């Protein structure tokens, strides 16, 4: 009840996005902070098909179920998680630009 | 003016007629009623001492508090006759960072030292935040011109980075204004305002979650031999 | 000790604990509070004594700190000795969305509150309004409306604001409550404020009826004590008294007591008999507790739980005095028309409340309780629901209930009820 | 040589505006410093003699015969002059 | 319904007695009905209604309970203007003035049906418009009068005609 | 504050004013102005018919529902000053429909610019108040220089009405008269007469309009500025014939 | 610095004012005519005046002067002076 509600609506769940550059004008992008329950294969395979990209479903020690993409995308990696209960609009880090 | 009676057809017709002459009687009658009604409310005449002084609370509500606050707010001499004209919305002036493209890889930022001074934060700490976001190396040292391995087409668009730093760390969310000064309170607790002294805490970056991989290899393994 | 309990309401980012900080000089923490930043989360308490400054009404300038003003035994503002009038406690009831239910928990304790609005936002937010309707369940008469920030923006926008607010009030709740400027991280215009609090009268209470206490705090064990007698420096039932005189070395019953699991489908709960070790209020120690004020009644027996407050909505009385424990409460409910706490565009554009129906998650905020309920019956008589509570509630009055429902990962007042029982 | 800076004439088309993102087939997406959203183009004397990047500020023209067709980039302001312009009194 | 008939009576009686003592303040009442909705709500339906205030005293007691009937009968009431949006808040208000003024003419002929004379309906309606209780259209106060009641049905087709010609005849300025 | 948006609007207002015989309507041709009043008249009719007491912008393709009031309410004519003044008298004949439309659109113009002007008045106002307060300190609060624009604008604004319907009185008329009352206190009977005049001009929709809600004094510097000693005695820009 | 100084009536000699009265230039307001009018009004009444509560030369002139001023008083519905201004001007200069 209320307890869980709070413990969830005000704690944990913090959603990282980042952008970097491979070279010249080539770029890369990641996402982290998404819950284990969700199938990563289904989100990654969406992003891809909606624009020439390239995903992954990488699992890294103590940071795992972290997925990256090819190209600079920051805007749409925020936009798509806003309407979709994936980011309480409060946990949205951008490290781009 | 206006009578009240047990009206009947004939008497109804009187009222009808009286109105038809001029509509002033009814109009101005109910202009006069709210005048003395509202006087009686605000200055109070209500029964029982606690509600009488309740409408006396109301009486001293009427600008009286705000009046004493006029002379007060003028007497501080820091809400009045200053650089608030523009410093209000933060319209403050910040040195416009200025760049160089050396080697078509690196970007040297000459104005680094001057900039860091202006919002009154030290050297190494400011540098950290910048370099973390962009996820590059480079250092400072030198003649206090920064170096970065990040490559961009030469622009004024470095500003976005600075904006993030300034709206997290230095800029209070009370007034919008930087005169601010960092403190050490408890563990991971810092920051103070001093132009109205509404204290605010903030926390400092220590990233280390995910960075990906980029991007040559062979060399990496070779060095990590 | 404190004689009169003064709460604080207002949406977050308009000040709450800020006004309290001005007067008391103390702040509240729990560690977690820092990590989320400017969320208060649980409840405030502090104490500041009233002593009349005798040439003060509204003098031009003095020190920002309130020690020249009341909470001192000597006056430098009139330059003469002070004389007692009153003493107050403070309580801070949250203004954040999620924290509705814990505002409710602390809403039946108080004997008045300060509404806080600020000039830096729009007219009436949603959360403000929702606070007000919450009050009207427990039916406080005294209320005071304030503008926290008036010196951070101009002396133009101030006036307008005041006119609008002024219109709106005494068209909702009479008494024509005053609307007042203050500052309280610049800590000015207390003198003004204080003068209005002085005039708020003594309430009446009963001091010779069987004991009744409402608990909202627990845990004070250690760290340190560490060496010697070893641990700890047993616990408390830290809360307010409404009836009777809680003296030292009396025998107390906790009437929800220790909760025991279901044995198949029917649960049972057994009272806990406990003794008063000491009465502690403020930094002083009492020998008897008078109704009103937060008294830390020292409890005894066993360990486990009651870590920060697992005494949520618990009632303490004397031995042989039992407020009747009910697992099922027959609630006669009345709903509001507007789902307050909704944020869309403007408060006045709100969505309308949906009817109460079978099989839905409720809540039920019986006073200081936060018991989970499911509607099993809408039928017994029209507009009566026989609601089964998992966590038992003790009746001492007919009980005035606020009903909260989940709207979207958070409950938002929907109506009020009274128990027929 | 000559001036590197010109000012808009409010008549005969010509109004300041800023690039947003870039689009294929020589066209780009363009937005007005008073009005609503727009789509621009470019002239053939700037087809790869001049590169107009995103968030660069420029000077349009507008069609004489029919408004609300499409508009076109007839000049570019070097970054040196943008800061100066924006300062003085002129554009947001 | 609720098996709790009584407070609906005490509603009425507290709107007799609060006027009796002091006619000066009538403010509280605004929070009185908020607690006590158990019947079918509405403002002037339950504030014109009383005990002996609304029966025997009705005629003169109308103009001796004035202020609170200008707080409920005339408008629901707000001061709002915006140089931003304020188009849809137009009809939001207007619908609630529409419903209000109209069905207070139901309440008029439901008090004049325990105080039966066709004429004494006419009386009251003018003593509304004379004060600040109403000041809006006499269209409302004629067309509405014929016949809004079915809560008391059987005054219908006589009281109809007598609702009055002088209403219409002052309306058009004739 | 600010105050950039405020300048950005007159650009727009200059455009829309000139778009209107850029192209939207031409509909039918004038054809010489049959008369000026006829506009007002059949606006009166069309607005009465389907009323929210607003009409204008909403459901923007009411251009149809002339057809209603044409084929029904078909005559011999209702509001028949038109046919009389014409010869041939057209009634349901197509020309008449065109006329009606041309009224409706040419009025939507007037209204939709009026809105913007009201906003302008508000933004003129607020910065002049904030100015004044700062100089209250002096307690003689000057100056007459910066608020002559406010006043002169409210003149311009107001006298856009001979042609116009009553706009929404709530925001609009109030926001005008209180920049001439609440924030410019002045002698009364200038006030009283002026508000009578505004009712006259307005009417063809509504007379009254008593704008009596919240006059307030923190402002009283005037008389040594008087009422026509800020006209004769301080104007440089000062209306001209056209 | 400055220095840019204004000017006004000027020289017009009492015989040039007599004969030519008023020869152009004329006016430019703000404040210009209004000042002059203030002067005339006060100076006329201010003489006390020691004869001339008769002969009817007085009451003629005084009345005529009083009739000038209602232009200054009652002209403007809003903040407008229509061109009705310079009729006020032509008045005061013909008077003087
Ligand atoms: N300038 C100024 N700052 C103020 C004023 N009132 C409060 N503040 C600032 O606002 C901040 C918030 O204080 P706080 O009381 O925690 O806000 P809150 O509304 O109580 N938090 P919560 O909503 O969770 O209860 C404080 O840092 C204080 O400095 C005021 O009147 N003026
Ligand atoms: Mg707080
Ligand atoms: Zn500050």
């Amino acid at each position: 009840q209320q307890k869980r509600s709070v413990q969830d609506a005000l704690e944990a769940q913090k959603v990282h996005i980042r952008v970097q550059q491979r070279k010249g004008k080539k770029f890369v992008t990641s996402v982290q902070g998404l819950n284990q329950a969700l199938n990563f294969r289904r989100i990654s395979r969406e992003f891809q098909r909606r624009w020439g990209c390239n995903g992954t479903v990488i699992v890294t020690p103590d940071a795992g179920t972290v997925i990256q993409l090819q190209g600079n995308w920051s805007e749409e990696i925020k936009k798509f998680l806003l309407d979709e209960n994936m980011a309480t609009e409060q946990n949205l880090e951008i490290h781009s630009l | 003016s206006n009578d009240l009676y047990a009206l009947l057809k004939r008497i109804t017709r009187q009222e009808v007629e009286r109105r038809m002459i001029e509509h002033e009687q009814l109009r101005q009658k109910q202009q006069r009623v709210p005048q003395v009604e509202r006087f009686l409310d605000a200055t109070s005449k209500t029964g029982s001492s606690g509600s009488s002084g309740g409408g006396g609370n109301k009486a001293t509500e009427e600008g009286c508090g705000y009046n004493y606050s006029v002379m007060l707010r003028r007497l501080f001499f820091a809400l009045n006759r200053n650089k608030e004209s523009s410093a209000m919305t933060e319209r403050n002036r910040l040195p416009e960072p200025k760049l160089e493209k050396i080697g078509k890889k690196k970007v040297i930022i000459t104005n680094f030292g001057r900039i860091c001074q202006a919002f009154n934060r030290p050297i190494q700490d400011v540098k950290d935040y910048i370099e973390k976001e962009l996820s590059v190396g480079g250092n400072l040292d030198s003649n206090d011109a920064l170096i970065l391995k990040y490559e961009i087409q030469k622009s004024t668009a470095f500003d976005n980075i600075l904006y993030k730093y300034l709206d997290e760390f230095v800029k209070c969310n009370s007034c919008h204004k930087i005169d601010t000064t960092l403190t050490k309170e408890g563990r991971r607790m810092e920051l103070r305002c001093n132009w109205c002294t509404a204290t605010r805490t903030v926390q400092a970056v220590g990233s280390a979650t995910y960075s990906a991989q980029v991007g040559k290899r062979s060399k990496a393994r070779l060095q990590a031999m | 000790q404190a004689t009169v309990n003064i709460g604080t309401i207002g949406h977050v980012a308009h000040g709450k604990s800020t006004v309290v900080k001005a007067l008391s000089g103390v702040k509240t923490q729990k560690y977690h509070r820092e990590a989320v930043m400017n969320i208060t989360i649980h409840l405030g308490y502090a104490n500041a004594k009233v002593f009349k400054c005798d040439k003060c009404e509204l003098p031009a300038a003095f020190h920002a700190f309130p020690s020249s003003q009341p909470d001192k035994t000597d006056c430098p503002t009139c330059g003469s000795p002070l004389t007692l009038k009153r003493h107050f406690s403070f309580v801070d009831c949250p203004g954040h969305d999620v924290l509705m239910a814990t505002m409710l928990n602390g809403a039946a304790i108080m004997d008045a509150a300060l509404l806080l609005i600020a000039a830096n936002e729009p007219f009436p937010q949603p959360q403000t309004l929702e606070h007000l309707k919450a009050v009207e369940i427990m039916r406080l008469a005294n209320l005071v409306i304030l503008q926290n920030k008036i010196d951070l923006v101009g002396e133009v926008h101030a006036q307008d604001q005041y006119h609008k607010i002024r219109n709106y009030i005494d068209s909702t709740i009479g008494s024509n409550i005053p609307i007042i400027p203050i500052s309280a991280q610049l800590k000015r215009n207390i003198d003004y404020l204080l003068e209005y609090l002085c005039h708020i009268p003594l309430p009446t209470r009963q001091l010779n009826c069987p004991a009744h206490m409402t608990v909202v705090r627990s845990f004070d064990i250690n760290k340190p004590g560490e060496v010697d007698i070893e641990n700890l420096r047993g616990g408390v039932a830290g809360g307010t008294v409404t009836r009777g005189i809680i003296r030292v070395n009396q025998v107390l019953e906790i009437r929800p007591g220790q909760v025991h699991a279901q044995t198949g489908g029917t649960f049972s709960c057994t009272p806990l008999r406990t003794r008063a070790l000491t009465l502690k209020a403020e930094d002083n120690s009492l020998q008897y507790a008078v109704p009103g004020g937060l008294i830390a009644v020292g409890t005894t027996l066993d360990p486990t739980l009651t870590r920060q407050d697992k005494m949520v909505g618990h009632m303490i009385a004397d031995e042989g005095s039992l407020p009747e424990v009910y697992a099922e409460i027959e609630v006669q409910y009345f709903l509001f028309e507007e789902m307050v706490g909704r944020s869309k565009q403007r408060d006045r554009n709100a969505k309308r409340v949906q009817k109460l129906n079978l099989q839905e998650t409720l809540q039920i905020n019986v006073g200081t309780l936060t018991a989970g309920a499911t509607v099993v019956n809408i039928t017994k008589n029209p507009d009566i629901a026989k609601l089964t509570l998992v966590t038992p509630v003790c009746c001492t009055l007919d009980e005035h209930i606020a009903i909260s429902r989940l709207v979207e990962k958070n409950f938002r007042l929907i109506g009020w009820g009274i128990i027929r029982r | 040589q000559k001036r590197d800076i010109v000012y808009a004439d409010p008549q005969e088309g010509e109004e300041y505006a800023q690039v947003k993102k870039a689009l294929g087939n020589l066209r780009l997406e363009l937005q007005l410093a008073d009005g609503s959203k727009a789509i621009g183009s470019i002239r053939g004397a700037m087809v790869r003699k001049v590169w107009i990047g995103q968030g660069d500020v420029v000077l349009v023209s507008k069609r004489s015969f029919n408004k609300n067709d499409i508009v076109d980039v007839i000049h570019r302001y070097n970054p040196a002059e943008v800061r100066a312009l924006v300062k003085d009194e002129v554009i947001p | 319904e609720d098996t709790r008939e009584p407070p609906q009576k005490i509603l009425a009686r507290c709107m007799q007695q609060y006027p009796d003592e002091s006619e000066e303040v009538m403010r509280r009442c605004i929070e009185l009905m908020t607690t006590y909705n158990l019947k079918e709500k509405m403002g002037p339906l339950l504030v014109l209604d009383g005990i002996e205030l609304a029966e025997k005293e009705f005629m003169a007691g109308l103009r001796r309970h004035s202020r609170l009937l200008k707080r409920f009968c005339r408008v629901t009431g707000t001061a709002l203007l915006d140089a931003a949006t304020d188009e849809a808040t137009k009809s939001d208000l207007l619908r609630r003035e529409k419903r209000l003024q109209s069905a207070t003419i139901e309440e008029s002929a439901r008090i004049c049906a325990r105080r039966f004379e066709p004429e004494q309906m006419v009386v009251i309606l003018f003593v509304l418009f004379i004060e600040g209780v109403l000041k809006s259209a006499t269209i409302e106060e004629w067309c509405g009068d014929e016949k809004p009641i079915s809560k008391v049905d059987p005054a219908v087709d006589k009281k109809m005609k007598q609702a009055a010609a002088p209403l219409v005849e002052w309306l058009v300025g004739s | 504050l600010g105050g950039s948006t405020n300048t950005a609007v007159p650009l727009k207002l200059e455009m829309w004013r000139l778009l209107v015989a850029a192209s939207q309507l031409r509909e039918v041709e004038f054809a010489f102005a049959m008369e000026d009043p006829a506009l007002k008249d059949s606006k009166g009719a069309s607005k009465k018919k389907d009323s929210k007491s607003e009409y204008k912008m909403l459901y923007g393709f009411h251009v149809i529902n002339q057809f209603v009031e044409r084929e029904a309410v078909k005559g011999n004519h209702w509001g028949q000053l038109d046919p009389l003044r014409k010869a041939k008298p057209d009634m349901t004949i197509v020309e008449a429909r065109s006329y009606l439309r041309w009224v409706y659109l040419s009025f939507v113009e007037m209204h939709i610019q009026l809105k913007l002007k009201c906003r302008v008045v508000k933004l003129q106002l607020e910065n002049w108040r904030a100015e004044r307060e700062r100089a209250r300190l002096a307690q003689e609060s000057p100056k007459i220089a910066l608020g002559i624009p406010l006043f002169l604008y409210c003149h311009h604004h107001v006298l856009a009405v001979i042609r116009d319907e009553g706009p929404r009185m709530s925001s609009e008329d109030i926001d005008t008269v209180r920049s001439a009352l609440k924030h410019f206190d002045l002698p009364d009977s200038y006030y009283n007469k002026l508000d009578q005049c505004i009712a006259r001009w307005q009417n063809m929709t509504l007379g009254t309009l008593l704008p009596s809600l919240l006059p307030q004094d923190k402002q009283l510097f005037e008389t040594p500025e008087m009422l026509q000693l800020i006209h004769m005695g301080h104007l440089l820009e000062r209306p001209f014939v056209r | 610095n400055c220095y840019i100084r204004d000017l006004h009536p000027l020289s017009i000699l009492t015989a040039d004012q007599l004969q030519r009265g008023f020869p152009p230039d004329i006016s430019l307001v703000p404040s210009e005519v209004v000042s002059l009018f203030e002067k005339m009004h006060s100076k006329f009444n201010e003489v006390v005046w020691p004869n001339y509560s008769s002969l009817q030369l007085a009451k003629t002139l005084r009345a005529q002067l009083m009739l000038i001023e209602p232009s200054k008083y009652f002209e403007a519905e809003t903040y407008i002076t229509q061109e009705r201004a310079r009729q006020y001007e032509a008045e005061v200069k013909n008077a003087f």
